[PDB]
């Protein structure tokens, strides 16, 4: 079926805070009519599919996610599913036109190392880039810590996407390190394959 | 250490037993 905003993080120092905006039931029902009439706000959306949940983050016009959550499946939109714009296997990542009441965060131009990670339940983490794709957990935290939070953002000081939060690296259910798609990959995805 | 992908269950705070 369709993947369906089930709700959103709106980004403030940086801050955040989450809204449900849809249940259970309405979550499946919407996800096999494909027709989403609901309000969008914010620069992450929740997302979730009959089976799995994750997050997705807009970024120039586009809510990117990752493939391993959405594969090739469309957007549940207000005037029926929205098809992917772009559809990048081998990186990971897809990406629809962002739904119009949804804010979009522009790229890092910055180059800052100091990162923070915003999870899945709105906690802002500190992450030190170490490289294209990876960037350690400054304070290491239980993978659990962590579930759900595919897809989110990874930010500069002054607020600009860095990435999109992939997977863990973890050493006995801690959670170290994380990989990431940088906003890179995104442009060159645009541009481009 | 291993990469640990982060999929949760459906909905917005999925159920858990
Ligand atoms: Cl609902
Ligand atoms: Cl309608
Ligand atoms: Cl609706
Ligand atoms: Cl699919
Ligand atoms: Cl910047
Ligand atoms: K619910
Ligand atoms: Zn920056």
């Amino acid at each position: 079926g369709s993947v369906v905003i089930v709700g959103r993080i709106i980004l403030s120092p940086i801050t955040a805070y989450s809204q449900q905006t849809r249940g259970l039931l309405g979550c499946i029902i919407t996800s096999l009519t494909g027709r989403d009439r609901n309000q969008v706000e914010g620069e992450v959306q929740v997302v979730s599919t009959a089976t799995q949940s994750f997050l997705a983050t807009c970024v120039n016009g586009v809510c990117w996610t990752v493939y391993h959550g959405a594969g090739s499946k469309t957007l549940a939109g207000p005037k029926g599913p929205i098809t992917q714009m772009y559809t990048n296997v081998d990186q990971d990542l897809v990406g629809w036109q962002a739904p119009p009441g949804a804010r979009s965060l522009t790229p890092c131009t910055c180059g800052s190392s100091d990162l923070y990670l915003v999870t899945r339940h709105a906690d802002v983490i500190p992450v030190r880039r170490r490289g294209d794709s990876r960037g350690s957990l400054l304070s290491p935290r239980p993978v659990s810590y962590l579930k759900g939070s595919s897809g989110g953002p990874l930010l500069c000081p002054s607020g600009h996407a860095v990435g999109i939060f992939r997977a863990a690296v973890c050493t006995r259910g801690v959670a170290k390190a994380v990989d990431f798609v940088p906003v890179e990959s995104m442009e060159t995805t645009m541009r481009g394959s | 250490g291993r990469l640990v992908y982060l999929l949760d269950g459906p909905g917005y705070d999925p159920i858990h037993c």
